[PDB]
């Protein structure tokens, strides 16, 4: 019984932890993208007005 | 009114709560009357016992709490939440005069089991209670225990000795 | 009428408005009618004010309806919702549209009251409930949240809450009673329709009313949903009226907002949310108060709930809420898998103010079964099936426990009696499984005046208006005193004597299944 | 002269753009528009340049019904509050304005929210032990006057219960002003505790005011979280330069500040960092930090609290939050389930006059010995928790439930969680402190039982429930021969 | 060089702002170069260059008593050996609470003295017979 | 009364992108090109607006073969699909093109 106590725990911060690692490395590439983003320019949008 | 009253932070209030006691008493349903209580704490005007007397006489004398009924409305909680509100929210307590309309309140209403307990509350508390409420009470009292009306019937029916949901009312 | 756009770009719930050639000031934090069709209007608001004159803004109605050509108009006024008395007895679009079944505008976006503008709450909110009631008091203006896993009874204690104050509203004053709101983020309509038809049919309808933001709605409208329903509430609060709000559920609101922010591309943080997630909730959960006498002395009780994960109250939402709410209520499905219903910890819940606004009858009884608890809980562990122990603890907790079970919002004359017993040990001799039924033969039936032992002055069950006095002067004041050991003392020995014998006499199966039938309608019933 | 006018560029939040005709002032200068337009005042610093002709700048109040094209109109000077001893018995808002509804504030001067920490000169660290009365505070983290305290802890855990306790041991003894910041935490807590001062007289309006309160609670918006704590240090700073006086500064807390120049550097677009904080972060702690020391004029004894979502240490904000602090006290979540409190965890906290040259010797050997005790009680829980007591050696088995009596004897009620714990506060001296954790280190009290030594204060008390429970063993033993005798 | 990581946090804050690229933990990737830069100046000078030196002892702190950091492993990576200061050991009484196990140096006798190297090849013996003894509750 | 039509500006991967030279048609709404073109029939369905004349749609099929700038027809609604007694004992896709190879279904409405 207690064994299985700790090993129920022991699966739940197992699976916590891989999902925080996944979601940290998800937020750092989509973070270097944004910062690619904006290190890319606009351009200039000319066309007739009038 | 030399007094001054004062709230839990240290402001000021206002004791002048005539105008506001002239509105309870003009009412014609005691609804109104807490209306009223509803538009009187908003002015800072906190309420006072004469208020609360005035509250419980106008609920005494009023015929409903509403033009329309209501279901499950009772003259008695009002008038004993009021002195939970006086007694616990407020810090005021009751006298001799509110636990009259509360006695004569169940005098009316016919209950007299509750009434002996309010006058034993009153002797507890060292209020003296109305001769002419007491007797009626005990005439009530007798009342109901010769014609058999001191407990409803469905407790002096005889219960299921065979156990069944259906048997015993469930 | 304005024409100050037209729609450039939509993507799912947020939208980007361009200007028209005559551009004009249009507010912050405003509503915006988009033209939609030659009758429909759809509204939406914005949120953010480009250099560009572009408008970022996020959209409520017709969403699928939605096009870029279309024209845009302003209010030039906060977005706003109807309320009063006349909006009690109603569903409603967080916008104010009426849903069908089978003058005063309040805003939506407010500040809370400041500490001057408060006041520690004074006076107790009924849930029902034994356990609440007694062990986890709720004033009328402490917010306190509920935690549990899925399909745990978290719903079912606002519900019997809400149906709770209709017995007493009837009854008191009106200035006294507690009106009621509901929110429900995310939610099936499915739910929320029997929800309808389970007020209808109790009555508990005119004191209530709900807000419907279902899963299928759109995100911005479950980030609106609390606002509105806190925003009716506020009415009630300055109005010196008493009120309780819910919310099911801040999880999902926060769902919704993080769907907008993701679609905004703000940066993310911990477990995928933005960060003002916290703002987001305290902006909501802020204008829950006790109102000061200088103000009315109104309420706006707020009882949230929040789903857990496996019984994990390290969670960042459950914690953020934790963070702000004046107590807390945990559910746990082991227990209710374990057949104790409510399945609430009293180790893992707490009530922070409500020792103030419990009644000294109720106080004295709370204290009492503390104490009894707390000796339980370790008396209970310390053993581990080393060996069984009988003593009046482990009895008087196991007796409670039964107590505890239960189904339906109780009376609070109800809720006392049997456990003032077994606080004083009047319940030790009657079995486990008889307990329900000896609360309902207490309470509902009368052993005294069944078996014409009348001898008790005014102490009975019939009334219910005992309860006022009660609840005033205390059950341990000299003259209810006497009384309340007799009449107790005499239903134990009737039980005792007359059913727990016949009882343990019936040996046959198919009685003890009809037995077993009518204690779990005892259980239901009680 | 003529005040400088700018006018509104474009709104994303609560940040704002200003264009300025003439030229940009510097940064952190305060910039106001009337209330006519907005319906309310509104002060707006700021903060950062985009370009020349243009300003970006961070509102307190909220930016509803805000504009594009508004007059702005520039102060000349940073965010200004008032000083001196008009400032005490008041509560204050993030701009300096009272909202406790009393009357004018009768200043003299107004000093600026933003200020250069003291110089290297300037600072003297002078380590004085500061006896607050409270047990474990005592022994393992003891308290330095004029020092810097951490409470870090989660939701639940206890920290605004000891900054309770804490106040009201030392700050009404204290003689000295005192300043508390509410950073983003509950109004009802600021409520309860304004109520708790003016009746202890600490804000007593007829009389003389031993405090200041000022507070940005969460209701506030990010701006005012952001600038709450900067406000207190001035008005701390003010009694520590100009009076010349030791003060208390109890801030309740910093993670909320930090949140707040989160949500502000996301509307600012600047790239994140790991798990979400701002970029500023190291920058911005730094700033606040190093403000709070005591020079040769006065002392500031500061109490931050710190705030740890999903109960994570290695959340960068309390990480580096460790490393500027004097005091440390790590609250967890396992030891208030298990019935302690305060859910103390002796073994990471950590404090920098825990030292034989403060501290007396006798004190520091038992802490040491009591921490050495307690990691080996740590080490034996992984095989507690799975075979039992009963599968340890004597030697094993002894430490072990010497360390549960220490562990339950570290619990003790409080004053002010009298309403919880059902019991009256006690007050445990240092010499009597250190006798009675001696006694229970050199096994000179084995015999009592563990649960005596449960909410206790002083082995006198101790052997008080020892014997109460002694008493009422033997009144149920001869109970039970009773009613088996009868039976 | 007292705490390191406050200069890479140092570096990050620069670079964020200056708009770079992320990377692993949010740094901009070049701070392995960085510590390059700084630590591999350290050196035992020529005798042509005056027989002269500088020695290096960088500090790091650590969290949770893990190596796995980027920042940690970059530095470890770098410096030759390494003084690891367990917490368990701070805790559980020894002071300075040196983890041998993971605390090693890269230079060995041409370092220490003629007095230090025969006392120093004893006691490699002496604590690694006793790293495999001292676990024993001492029955004997 | 005549038809919508616009022309592609970008493929990538299953996201299409669609000028017109009207007013764009609502999200989900369905875009057909024939199928001489990818050599089977094609649909996409709009998704997500852009500007005042562009409408990203998502492709159900593959978008092999897809020239720049071709024709797309405007269906006029969204992906209207049978419903029936026909139905019955049949398989459909998304679209309601029946794939069992059992001929066509004789079906009288075609629902949304
Ligand atoms: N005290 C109780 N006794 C018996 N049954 C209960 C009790 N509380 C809840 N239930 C049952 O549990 C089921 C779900 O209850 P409820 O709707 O309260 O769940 P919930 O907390 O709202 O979870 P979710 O909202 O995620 O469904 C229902 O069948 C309900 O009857
Ligand atoms: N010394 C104590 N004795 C008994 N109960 C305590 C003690 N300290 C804290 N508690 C309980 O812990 C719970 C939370 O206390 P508190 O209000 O201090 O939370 P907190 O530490 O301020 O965290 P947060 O600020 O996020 O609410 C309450 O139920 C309180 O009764
Ligand atoms: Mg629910
Ligand atoms: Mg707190």
């Amino acid at each position: 019984g207690n064994i299985t106590g700790l090993m129920q725990l022991a699966d739940y911060t197992y699976n916590k932890t891989r999902k925080e690692l996944i979601t940290a490395e998800l937020l750092e590439i989509i973070g270097t993208m944004t910062a690619m983003h904006a290190g890319k320019k606009v351009g200039l949008k000319k066309t007739e007005f009038w | 009114a030399g007094g001054k009253r004062y709230d839990l932070f240290g402001y000021e209030v206002s004791v002048a709560t005539g105008p506001f006691i002239e509105e309870i008493k003009k009412a014609q349903f005691y609804d109104d009357a807490g209306e009223v209580i509803v538009k009187m704490n908003l002015a800072n005007t906190p309420p006072d016992l004469q208020t609360y007397n005035a509250v419980l006489e106008r609920i005494l004398n009023c015929k409903s709490k509403r033009s329309q009924p209501v279901k499950g409305e009772n003259k008695f909680a009002a008038m004993m939440d009021i002195l939970e509100e006086m007694d616990a929210r407020s810090g005021i307590k009751p006298n001799a005069e509110s636990w009259g309309y509360v006695l004569k309140e169940l005098v009316q209403a016919g209950d007299f089991r509750l009434g002996w307990v309010c006058i034993a509350g009153m002797k507890s508390l060292g209020i003296t209670p109305d001769q002419a409420l007491v007797d009626a009470n005990e005439a009530n009292a007798a009342k109901a225990k010769a014609a058999g009306t001191d407990f409803p019937a469905y407790l002096k029916k005889a219960a299921p000795e065979s156990f069944d949901t259906k048997a015993w009312g469930i | 009428k304005q024409k100050i756009g037209f729609v450039h770009g939509i993507d799912g719930t947020i939208a980007t408005i361009a200007p028209a050639a005559s551009k004009v000031t249009v507010p912050y934090n405003t509503v915006l009618e988009i033209a939609v069709s030659a009758t429909n209007i759809a509204n939406a608001l914005v949120f953010n004010l480009e250099k560009d004159g572009s408008i970022g803004v996020i959209l409520l109605d017709n969403i699928s309806e939605v096009r870029s050509g279309q024209d845009v108009y302003a209010t030039g006024s906060l977005l706003k919702i109807p309320v009063g008395f006349h909006m009690l007895g109603k569903i409603i679009n967080p916008l104010g549209k009426e849903i069908p079944t089978g003058t005063k505008l309040g805003l939506v976006e407010e500040m809370a009251p400041n500490i001057v503008s408060r006041q520690p709450v004074n006076y107790n909110l009924l849930t029902g409930y034994k356990v609440i009631d007694t062990l986890i008091p709720v004033g009328r203006g402490q917010r306190e949240l509920i935690l549990g896993d899925r399909q745990t009874g978290k719903t079912s204690i606002a519900l019997s809450t809400i149906l709770n104050q209709t017995k007493v509203n009837n009854e008191i004053l009106s200035k006294n009673n507690v009106l009621s709101v509901y929110v429900s983020i995310g939610q099936r309509c499915s739910n929320v329709a029997r929800i309808h038809r389970l007020l209808t049919e109790y009555d508990a309808m005119k004191y209530c009313t709900i807000v419907a933001a279902t899963a299928a709605d759109p995100a911005g409208l479950q980030y609106l949903a609390p606002y509105a329903g806190t925003t009716l509430g506020e009415e009630f609060r300055n109005s010196g009226r008493h009120i309780l709000l819910v919310y099911d559920d801040l999880s999902k609101q926060a769902v919704s907002y993080r769907q907008i922010s993701l679609l905004l591309r703000r940066p993310p943080g911990r477990e995928a949310y933005p960060g003002d997630v916290f703002y987001l909730h305290s902006r909501l959960l802020e204008r829950s108060a006790m109102m000061s006498p200088q103000k009315g002395s109104g309420s706006l009780t707020s009882l949230p709930i929040v789903e857990t994960l496996s019984n994990d109250v390290t969670a960042y939402i459950v914690t953020n809420v934790i963070s702000i709410t004046d107590g807390q209520i945990y559910l746990d499905a082991k227990l209710f898998t374990g057949g104790q219903r409510p399945a609430v910890n009293i180790g893992l819940s707490v009530s922070r103010v409500g020792s103030s606004a419990q009644n000294k009858a109720m106080k004295k009884v709370g204290g009492a079964l503390k104490m009894l608890m707390g000796e339980y809980r370790k008396m209970a562990g310390e053993q581990t099936s080393g060996s069984q122990n009988v003593s009046p603890v482990m009895i008087r907790g196991a007796r409670c426990l039964q107590l505890f079970n239960q189904k339906g919002p109780s009376y609070f004359m109800d809720a006392i009696v049997a456990l003032y017993a077994v606080t004083n040990g009047y319940m030790d001799d009657v079995k486990l499984q008889y307990s329900k039924f000896y609360e309902f033969l207490l309470l509902n039936k009368d052993l005294p005046v069944l078996y014409g032992q009348v001898n008790n002055k005014y102490f009975y069950m019939y009334n219910k208006n005992l309860n006022y006095f009660i609840r005033y002067f205390g059950l341990n004041h000299e003259i209810l005193e006497p009384e309340l050991k007799k009449y107790i003392e005499i239903h134990t020995n009737l039980f005792l004597d007359n059913y727990q014998s016949r009882m343990n006499e019936l040996k046959s199966d198919e009685d003890l299944v009809q037995l077993k039938n009518l204690l779990y309608a005892c259980k239901r019933t009680v | 002269d003529v005040k400088q006018v700018g006018y509104v560029q474009q709104i994303i939040g609560a940040v704002v753009d200003v264009t300025f005709t003439d030229s940009v002032p510097p940064v952190l200068t305060a910039l106001t528009v009337d209330a006519k337009e907005t319906g309310t005042l509104l002060t707006m610093e700021i903060v950062q340049h985009l370009d020349t002709k243009t300003a970006r700048c961070i509102c307190m109040s909220s930016t509803d019904m805000l504009r594009l094209r508004t007059p702005v109109v520039n102060t000349g000077s940073q965010i200004t509050v008032p000083v001196g001893e008009a400032t005490l018995g008041r509560i204050f808002n993030v701009m300096g304005d009272a909202i406790d509804q009393r009357g004018p504030v009768k200043n003299k001067v107004r000093w600026p929210i933003h200020r250069k920490a003291p110089t290297l000169a300037e600072q003297s660290g002078k380590d004085e032990v500061l006896v607050t009365g409270i047990k474990v505070i005592d022994l393992i983290l003891p308290y330095c006057k004029g020092g810097k305290i951490g409470l870090f802890g989660g939701a639940g855990v206890g920290k605004t219960v000891i900054i309770m306790e804490l106040i009201n041991n030392v700050a009404k003894g204290h003689g000295g002003y005192s300043v508390f910041a509410g950073v983003g935490e509950r109004t009802r807590e600021g409520t309860d505790l304004y109520l708790e001062m003016m009746g202890s007289k600490v804000i007593d309006l007829q009389g003389d005011s031993k405090c200041v309160l000022v507070y940005g609670q969460m209701n506030e918006p990010p701006g005012a979280r952001a600038r709450v704590a900067q406000t207190a240090l001035t008005m701390a700073e003010y009694f520590r330069d100009e009076a010349g006086q030791d003060v208390l500064l109890f801030v309740d807390n910093v993670f909320r500040f930090t949140q707040a120049n989160s949500e502000v550097s996301a509307l600012l677009g600047r790239i994140p960092a790991a798990v979400g904080y701002q970029p500023t972060l190291a920058e911005d702690l730094g700033m606040l930090q190093e403000r709070i020391t005591s020079t040769v004029k006065g002392s500031i004894t500061s109490v931050q609290a710190v705030y740890v979502p999903a109960d994570d240490i290695t959340d960068p904000a309390p990480a580096t939050t460790f490393s500027h602090l004097d005091a440390t006290t790590v609250l967890s979540r396992s030891v208030a389930e298990a019935g302690i409190y305060p859910a103390v965890e002796p073994l990471e906290c950590a404090s920098r006059i825990m030292d034989p040259d403060a501290i007396d010797v006798n004190h520091y050997n038992v802490a040491m010995d009591i921490v050495e005790m307690l990691t080996k009680y740590k080490e034996l829980q992984d095989i507690i928790a799975v075979l039992g007591i009963d599968e340890l050696s004597e030697e094993d088995k002894l430490i072990v439930d010497r360390a549960r009596k220490v562990a339950k004897f570290m619990s003790q009620p409080f004053a002010v969680a009298e309403v919880f714990t059902g019991m009256k506060g006690y007050y445990v001296q240092l010499e009597d402190c250190v006798s009675d954790f001696g006694s229970l280190l050199m096994g000179q009290c084995d015999n009592i039982p563990e649960m005596a030594f449960y909410m206790v204060g002083g082995l006198d008390s101790v052997k008080e429930k020892a014997a109460k429970m002694a008493a009422e063993a033997a009144a149920m033993r001869e109970r039970a021969r009773k009613a088996a005798e009868a039976k």
